[PDB]
Order: C-alpha cells, then structure tokens, then sequence
C-alpha cells in the first residue's frame, strides 16, 4: 500500500533522526581528539628538538601526510598492493563490504573497479545464496538430529520448529559471531567490544574500515589469514539467511 | 654565559633601508632558532619572523612580509635583519631573541630612528618664577636625541627631574626641573648645563629671577 | 592570529601584598609564557610552559592556567618586582604577546607640587612663547591638567610628559607645556595652570599675569 | 547442486585472483613511489636537523600518521562540525543502507556499542522500505512506459520487441536519472572529475561505500540541505539498482 | 676544529664491566647525535648504538642490546659507554663518532683488553746468526702491551722492523729485526733496547756472535 | 640489517693506476658513504652522500652509484692512498658498513731476505728454546714458511707475524717462531726454515746445525 509505505518512510526517517541525535550526543564531544593529539605531538617534538622551527615541522607533517595518502606506511612486507593484499581488496568489493582502509589512487584503478564490481557482486551473490542454502542445509540437518529428541519429549512440532530456529541462529552466532570475536581479541590485540564491533560491522557489509583483520598474513600463524577469509564467506552466508527470513517475516507483517 | 650582542643605534631617512646585526656567543649559533621582535616605544611586543641559522629557512609575520629580510652568517655566528622602505612607523627598538617555542635569550636591543630631520642644536631657555623653590630649563627644537641636562655642572643633582622628550613637528623638546631651598636662590647662582653631542653643542644657562 | 589580553594594563601593589595578573586567549592554547621587563632593558624569560620558573626567578613567582585563561602570581610583592609583565603563546604560529601589564609600587598619596613659568625673554625675541607647568612628586599617577588663558580654557598647543615612577620616593611627576606664538601670548594677560588630583576635591591652581 | 557450488567457488576464486593481478598492476607502482617519497622526506629532514635521530623521527612519523588516520588535518593547529545534526543524520543513513563510507569514525565505546544495535534493527527495517519503494518506483515507471508503448504497437513493431525496447528505455531513463544525472550534478558540486563522480555514484549504489569519495563531506561547503537531499537520491537509486 | 677525545686504553677481568668516555669540543655537544662503533682487531666496523645527548634517547643494535649502555653528561659535554659481563669476544677498539646519517667525526678510539693476565716483564733474548747482516731481539712473555724496541739507543733506525705481538698462552711475544752492513758487525757492537712501561722495565741486550 | 658487500676485499694498485671499489646493497639505498682508515688510526669520513668529498680529500677521489650499487674511484693512485675503505648506509636504521676493501701499493716483486736464528744461551738456561726465522722485505705478500727438524717437517709450536706494508719501500716482512722445550731442542741437530714465494719456483731455505 502506497499509504503504508509513506508511513514506513516516516518511521525510518524518525529512526534516522533518533540515531543522529544519539551519535551526536555521544561523539561530538570527541570530534577534535585527533587534532589535539597531533598538536601535542608537534609541541612535544619542538621542545625536544631546538634545531626545528614550528613552521619547518609543519611542512614535514604535510609532506608525510601526502605520502601516507599515496599509501606509504611508517617504517621501523607492508605492501597493500602485493598479490595477497590485492586479492583481499578484490574480496572487499564483491562482498560489498568495502573497508577502504586502502584507497585506489589511479583513474584506471577506479575505472576497472567499476566493471569489476558490476560483474563481481552478482556473481558473488550467486555463490553466497549457494553457500547459504548448503550451510543452512548442514545446520538444519544437524539440528534435525536434536529435533528428534524434542519430538519424542512430546513438545509440539510447532515449538520444535521454533526451538530449532533459535538453535539455528544461536549455534551460528556461536561459530560466526562469538568464536571470531574471541579469536580477534587475542590475535589483533583489540578489546572484546572492538572485536564484536568489527565482526558485526563486517558481516552486515557496512565495512567502515576503522577495524580490519585479514589484509596481511601473520608469520608464526599461517592458518590465520585464510581462516579469516573462510570465516567472512561462511559468516556472510549465515547472516544472509537470517536477514532473508527475518526480512521474510517482516514483509508479510 | 649565552649572549646576543646587537649592533648600535641607527638613524636613517624615510624610504631608505637599514641592516642590523646580532652576534651570538656562549652557545652554538646553528643549534637554535633566531627570531626578531619589534617594540615601538614601550608598548606591545611584535614578532617579526624567524630564521633557522642552520637551514636558512625563514618565516615572517604577515604584517612584515614585504618589510623585513632575515639572513645569517654561519661562520661569524651572526644574524642579520634588513628593513626596507622605512617609514616613521618603523622607528622602534628591535631585539634578536632565541627560541622555537619560548624566547629564552634576548639581545640588548637596537634603536632605529626614521626621520627626515637634520642635526639641529637645541634652544635652551631658562624657567624662572614657601621654603623650597622650583626652577627649570626648557630645551627645545633639537635633533636628534639625546640631550643631557645637568645643574651647576652636576653639583646640583638631587631635586631634579628631566622629563621625556616629545616630538613636535620633527624636532624634540623636553624640560628639566630642579628644586632648591629658597635661601639658596637667588643668593646663589643656578645654571643648567645642556649638552647635545650630535651637534657638538654645550650650552650653560643661568636662571635669573624675573625682573 | 591568536589574541592575548592582559587586563588591567596597569596595577599597583604594596610590598608584602599578593599580586595576580591574568592573560586570556582568543582561543585555547596549551602553554603560556611570561616575560619581565624593566625600563631601559630587554625582556627576560620569567615563566615558561605555564608554570616553570626561569633560572634567575625567585620562588614568590608562580604561573598557572589552562585552555584560554592563564595567570601569573606573586605570593608576596617586593620592590624589585616592579616591572611590566607580558604573556605570550606559541601553540599556533605565529607566536603572539599580550600587550603587557605594568606593576607599580604603592605608597601614601601625595599632592602635586605645582609651578607655572612664563615665557623667557630669550624665547619671545624669536617669536615663540611656551608656558610651562611642572606637577612634581605626587601619587598616584592619575592626574588632570587644565590650561586657562584669561579664565578661558585652552587645550590646543599643549604637550604633556610623565616620568616613570621615581625609584627612591615612588612618586610621579609631569610637565605640561602650552606652546603659543608670541602674538597669541601678548593678546592675553592672565595664564593659569590647573591640576585635578585625587588628593583634593578642589583643583590646585597656579597662575600669573603677563604684566 | 554440490558439483556446481564447487565450480562456482573455483570461478569466483579465479575472478578474485584475476582482480588481484590487475589492481596490483595498476596500483602497486604508485604505492611503491609514495613509500619512496616518505623515505626521501625523512632523509632530507635528518640532513637539515642534526639534533634528530632517524629513530626519533621514526616515532614522530608513526605518531603523526596515527593522528591523521584518526582524521586530524595537517594544515591547521587546533569552526564546523562533522557530528552536527545533518552529518549525524547522514552517518546513520550510511549504516542502515550498509553503505558505510566511514570517512568519520566513532571514537567512543558507547558509540560503537549503540551502532551495533542501531544497525541490527536498522538494516532490515530499511530493506523493507527499499523493497516497498522498489515495487512502487517500478510500478510508476512501468505505468509511464505504457503510454509510449501504445505508440510502438501501432507502428506494428512486434509486441515481443516492444517489450525489449521499453526495457532499454526503462533502464536508460533510470540510468539517466540515477546514474548520469547525479554524476553530472556531483561533477559541478564537489569539483570532482566525471570519472571520479561516476566512480562515487557506483561505489555508492552498489553499497560498497569505500569512503574515499563522499558527497557533502567537504568542510568548506555552506550546504545544509545538500547532504540529506543527496540521501533522497541514494534512496531512490538503491531501490531501482536492486532490480 | 671539532674533536672527540676518548679516554685511554682499559684492561679488565673477564666478567667485569667497564665504562669509557668521549669528551667533545669544537661544537655543541647537545646539537648532534653520538654513536659508538666496535672494531675487533682490524675487521668490520659494527655500529653499537646511539644516544641523543639532548633528549637522552638511545637505540641499540640488537646484537648489543643487553651488552651496552649509553649515557651522557651534558654539563661536561661527555658521552659514556658501559659494557657488561665482558668476555674475550669484547676485546676490541671502540670509537665514539658523531652523526645522524654519516659519521663525520670520530674519536681516536679506545682499546679494550679482556684478560686474566698479570703484569709481567718480558724476557729479552738476543738473536745472532754477505754484504748485509740481520740481527734480532726476541721479547717474550710480557703483559700487557706495549713494549718498545730500539737499537743502539736509536742510532740505528733504518733497517728495523718490529713485528706485531702475538698471544702465547695469555702472554705477549714479539721480536725486532735490524739489518746492518757486515763490516759493522761484530766490528761494532749492536744492542737492542727494550722498554716495558707497564712493569717499569728497561733492558739492553748486546748481540754477540755465535 | 641491509647488507653491504665490498668485493674483492683486497686489491692492489701501482701509482698512476685508476682504482675502483664497489659496494652493493642487499636492497635499495638512497645514499652511500665511505670512510678511509689507515692502520693505527680511526676511520675518516672520506666521501659522503654518495659523491660529496670531505674536507681533507684530494680531487682524485670521486664517488657514484644509486639504488643497490655504489662505487668509490681514484682517478690516479698515489702512495698515501693505500688504506682500507669502508662503505656505509643509513637509509634504514640500523646503519651498516661494508666489511671494507684493503688497498695496497703494487711494486716490483722482491724475494724474501731470509735469516734463521738459534736459541740464545740465555734462553736455554731457563729451559725454553725458540727458533726464529725472519723473512724480510719481499713482495707480494703471499708467502709460505715450512720448518724442518733434521730434514723432517714440524708444524706444532710455530707462531707467525706479518708487518703491514712498509711505508717507504712497500715491502712486507714476517717472522716465524718455532718454540720448543729445551728437551725437544737438544734431541735434534739440524734446523731449517724454508720459504716459498712466487719470485722463485724453488724454495729459499736457511738452516743451521745445533753443533
Ligand atoms: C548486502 C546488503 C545490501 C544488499 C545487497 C546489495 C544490493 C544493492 C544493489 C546493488
Ligand atoms: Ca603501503
Ligand atoms: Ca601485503
Ligand atoms: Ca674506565
Ligand atoms: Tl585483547
Ligand atoms: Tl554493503
Ligand atoms: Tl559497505
Ligand atoms: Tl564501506
Ligand atoms: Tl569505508
Ligand atoms: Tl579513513
Ligand atoms: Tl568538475
């Protein structure tokens, strides 16, 4: 109904405005922290190095910024367009996650990226649907074994279907939300909260890019980097199935 | 003992330019940033700019962009400031001072005077009119500063005020007061002695009571 | 670019008194520095990085503040503390200064000793006529002078000059000088110099008649 | 079909590896240059400032980089707000759309925590609205097409081709309204190149949301109605790209 | 004229530690980075680490992390290096040198010797056997370096080599040769003069024919 | 941990010859520096930033290179150029050095002047017996010594020592010292010292009989 969709627009609109109010309340007070820290770093340096003018240090910081903006990394191995990192980057496209912690610098890069995505995303969506059905099959099949127990306990077949869905997501959650967060906690030296933040920002395909795990491989733990890719793949499909059915429940409502 | 030794006072025509120096000793010249500061007679201090003696790098106050050029001579650990197209608003005291965040050592300053005026000797006029009595000397129409005023060749030195000079149409004027016991005057002569080194002028003026 | 305001620009303290001067910044800075200047000589780094004391500085001085408001404090005034104090900042280039805060010594009030002086004969013969008034050894420094010719007030062609606080008696003195042409002078007869000081509700007036 | 799933996986895998090869070929040289330039800057600074060790300069650069990475600006030392009501509205939009430009980061744990629940609830809610607008937008377009379709059928073009021609027009006009029109708009408004603008448009409507390009983010612009109004486009454009 | 003046040679027991110094003059100490460099007898140069005399900041070669501590005394514009739990592997020449990208001024170096040996005076033995004749002095079983050898109180200075000392079971040995016209010997006496400052030993040895 | 390779590690040049030594880097490097060291004394900065000459250095020296390959060149060898030259880099911390390239003077070949010496009576009385052989003033430096007791070869208790190239004749010299106990010494009669140098295909041999 057009009448109802206008209502829905207005609702969303309120969900946005309400969001805006909260984020502003929580974040505006710290808008400037990074500037403050940069300035502290400058002033601290000047006090330690009498042979440097503020203005000279200024130029250094501009020049550093330009190079970083071109993809330089502070050195004290780190190439974001080596084969492995470029592979990862391509993944971030077709998944639509788009962390963007590394930007394309060339017009050719951008141009190519357009066609790469138009063709890549739907291609990936297909595989994802496929893995979603196959993963859900495996899960629902395993849960079916536990369902056998409930039905013998004379719990109504309607509730058993519900309990299995709860189990369906709860076990997935455990494997694809909880397990990874604990993993990344230890591996990335993030806090639990940072890790869950990352996980969920990732599996929703929001992909802010303030946190990123698997862009580069880790010596002394080879299985890490692939397992992360494997994880994103499996996790996305699990998340997708949840959204389609919760989307499924919602539209009829 | 760190020391910044600035060159002497300078007196130049409007339009002319001028260069002044600041020789450092007691530390290594190239290790620290040099600044220059302007103070127009006893007022707010103005940062002109800085130079990094080691790198040659200079920045300037926007106010002084076209006006001032900073240079150094590394070998003689000396800093220079050149001021251009001088106008009367440039007359001031200029300091060199060291620092890249606070100014921790300053030169003794140098006074710049910009003026079309020619060296002129002062007219000295006596000021004659209770136990105490006050007499005076008006010293007007001289250039440039300074003049020296003493009383009875300096044997009369307590009870004396000489007031700051002031500019009146390009020339200076001041007066000096002296207070003495009225038993002393006019029983005893009082003369004010005025010297103007710039014109090689020495003048003595006896204060005589109005007829 | 950042503006520093020190207010009041003048203040005064008896010895033993606690003194506090403030420096407010047009926008926040991380550190404030302070200099001490005495007439005749360059500024001295006094306090830097807000609350660090420079080498020579005695403990009675302290600094504090943050963000946009900073202060310099003397726990107990002394005589040698009389000076002008400036704040300055370099958290943003270009560095900048406060306009300075002059700190004078307090003392018992003193009325001006006033003296008026007619033009010398010597001056008159050259066509000029300066009438001079000395207002000597008074405190505090706030004072007003008014000139009257034949009872009628005159403000044009008047020049004033104040001394610094006297280093021994802590008084001030000033000269006021009415400069006229001989013509204007000879047209009138009564000349009066009129001083308004805190020490009396009724002006102090010295006069003379041309004849 | 298990056979096909495995084939598809291998295909994708090849699509990635092929992507990787290309991006590396197109980007690495530029990156390796930047890395060089950073090092040239260091070595130049050392030669000019003997009071500084290489290792000390290293820490400075790391610390500067971290702050810049947190969105500090090299140019100034310290008015406009990235979390004013309009930009916060925009930011919320970037979440539920899953676009996630991320050019402004949440700094607080509360911000992050809230953001999690805001999205879990917000994204499906938005998906619903999007389906709704998708059907309604297509309906209105299809209705408008019908009148011009009447002309083709009279011109005795087969009904099968008329359906094809109309689809061409259907997408071409949508493309015109939601791809071409915006790109030309942003070109002039953001001072981007045509290629930058299309790049932005598409990165956006695909919900990739890199965040290298963001309309309205520019600090200098006095453009309050601009940034939410662009979201009006984003809404309509997304529902139409869903097809 | 910039100058880095290092302290003298040092001789210490295995296990002990040792501190050595480098005083600068001709420039401002705190304006430049100080480094230290190891050179084990006449071989590759090894950067040990650096200190920023103004900031106190130090970094080290990973090789030397636990071994070496750099410090400075700003007031006496002097740099120090301390070396810990010394083994014979540490016996070397150590330089202080200035620079933050090239090492432009070096101290004259200091020699560290790690050894259990006690001060021992040398035994001096003559070496006696054509137009020329070669005679020698064997100087063995002394510690520590150096000794000095002259011939006829320096009246014979051409035709002379003193060979490098070598370690023989914890003590030093060297010899010195001198070549003279055979008409001169043994018609004229030849004596080698050996000094070992460490033991206050001064010995003359006449070369007598077999 | 960038690695610098100077190869060969030894080389020799006649005077007038052009000399070139190379320094290759394990990975790219923006500047190379070179030091000159003469035995007995510390290294001297010789060339820095790849091709800049330090103050003392004569013009016959030059430097060049880039990326991963750098070189030091002498246009025309001279005597005082004999030294060890080291390359070093600081484009990455930590700085590192080449292992150095030793440059000796070439000259006409010279055969060793050989001398053998029997144990002194003084030494024998204390129970030791050192037999000494001098191989003097030869070139080039490659040389081999063999000891024989009663015609049979002995290679235990032998110690060798080489001089640096002589500064005036450019030769080398070495000592070989067979140290025995008096016991072992008195058991045999013939002692021979045998030198193999490239100047002759047939060894040079000096011997003596204990008798
Ligand atoms: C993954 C969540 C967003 C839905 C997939 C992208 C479809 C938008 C049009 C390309
Ligand atoms: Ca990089
Ligand atoms: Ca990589
Ligand atoms: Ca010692
Ligand atoms: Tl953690
Ligand atoms: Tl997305
Ligand atoms: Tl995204
Ligand atoms: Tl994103
Ligand atoms: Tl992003
Ligand atoms: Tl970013
Ligand atoms: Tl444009």
């Amino acid at each position: 109904r057009s009448t109802t969709l206008l209502a829905l627009l207005a609702l969303v609109l309120l969900y946005l405005v309400s969001g805006a109010l909260v984020f502003r309340a929580l974040e505006q007070p710290h808008e400037q922290q990074a500037q403050r820290e940069l300035g502290e770093v400058r002033e601290k340096f000047l006090r330690a190095h009498p042979c440097v003018s503020d203005q000279e240090l200024g130029l250094l910081i501009k020049e550093v910024a330009d190079a970083l903006g071109g993809g330089a990394d502070p050195e004290t191995s780190h190439s974001a367009w080596d084969l492995g990192s470029a592979f990862f980057f391509s993944g971030t496209i077709i998944t639509t996650i788009g962390y963007g912690n590394v930007a394309l610098r060339t017009d050719a890069g951008r141009l190519f990226c357009i066609f790469y995505a138009l063709v890549g995303i739907p291609l990936f969506g297909i595989l994802l649907a496929g893995v979603g059905d196959r993963l859900g099959s495996s899960l629902r099949h395993g849960i079916g074994h536990i369902e056998a127990i409930f039905l013998k306990w004379h719990v109504p077949p309607e509730l058993v279907r519900v309990l299995s869905a709860m189990l369906f997501l709860l076990i997935g959650c455990l494997l694809f939300v909880l397990t990874p967060t604990f993993v990344f906690c230890y591996m990335e030296d993030w806090s639990k909260l940072e890790a869950i933040y990352f996980v969920i920002v990732t599996l929703t395909t929001v992909g802010f890019g303030d946190y990123v795990a698997g862009a580069d491989p880790r010596q002394d733990s080879p299985a890490y980097q692939p397992l992360v890719w494997f994880w994103i793949l499996l996790g996305l499909a699990y998340f997708a199935s949840v959204l389609t059915t919760i989307g499924n429940w919602l539209r009829v409502v | 003992e760190v020391q910044l030794q600035q060159s002497g006072p300078e007196l130049v025509k409007p339009g002319a330019s001028m260069k002044t120096s600041c020789k450092v000793s007691g530390y290594s010249f190239t290790g620290y940033i040099m600044n220059w500061v302007k103070q127009r007679h006893g007022k707010n201090l103005e940062w002109i700019g800085l130079i990094n003696p080691n790198t040659g790098y200079t920045t300037y106050n926007q106010k002084f962009k076209g006006k001032a050029t900073l240079t150094v001579d590394k070998s003689s650990s000396t800093a220079y400031m050149e001021l251009l197209s001088l106008t009367s608003e440039d007359s001031a005291i200029y300091y060199c001072t060291r620092g890249n965040y606070v100014f921790d050592y300053w030169g003794q300053g140098t006074t710049l005077t910009v003026s079309s005026a020619k060296t002129t000797p002062p007219s000295v006029y006596p000021l004659a009119p209770n136990s105490m009595v006050t007499l005076g000397c008006l010293v007007k129409g001289y250039f440039p500063e300074p003049v020296t005023v003493t009383w009875n060749s300096g044997s009369l030195s307590s009870g004396v005020h000489t007031f700051p000079a002031v500019l009146q149409s390009d020339l200076y004027t001041l007066s000096s007061s002296v207070t003495v016991p009225s038993s002393s005057w006019p029983s005893e002569t009082v003369t004010c002695n005025v010297a103007h080194p710039a014109s090689s002028t020495k003048v003595d003026k006896k204060i005589v009571p109005r007829d | 670019q950042i503006v520093l305001t020190q207010s009041p620009a003048i203040m005064s303290a008896s010895p033993g008194e606690k003194v506090t001067m403030t420096c407010s910044a047009s926008s926040s800075v991380s550190y404030m520095h302070w200099y001490q200047q005495k007439s005749g000589t360059s500024p001295k780094r006094w306090i830097y990085d807000t609350s660090k004391l420079a080498s020579g500085v005695p403990a009675r001085f302290s600094g504090s503040g943050s963000g946009t408001s900073y202060s310099l404090t003397i726990s107990s005034m002394e005589a040698e503390d009389a000076a002008t104090y400036y704040c300055q900042q370099w958290s943003n280039s270009p560095p900048t200064f406060g306009a300075g805060a002059k700190l004078e010594l307090k003392r018992a009030d003193a009325a001006p000793t006033v003296s008026i002086f007619p033009p010398s004969s010597e001056q008159l013969t050259s066509g000029g006529a300066s009438v001079v008034c000395f207002l000597n050894n008074f405190y505090p420094k706030d004072i007003n002078v008014k000139w009257k010719i034949d009872g009628s007030e005159r403000q044009n062609g008047v020049l004033n000059s104040w001394t610094d606080q006297d280093s021994k008696d802590s008084t001030y003195s000033m000269s006021s000088t009415l400069t006229l042409t001989k013509d204007e002078y000879e047209r009138h007869n009564s000349y009066t110099c009129e001083a308004t000081h805190k020490t009396s509700t009724s002006p102090i007036v010295k006069s003379f008649n041309r004849n």
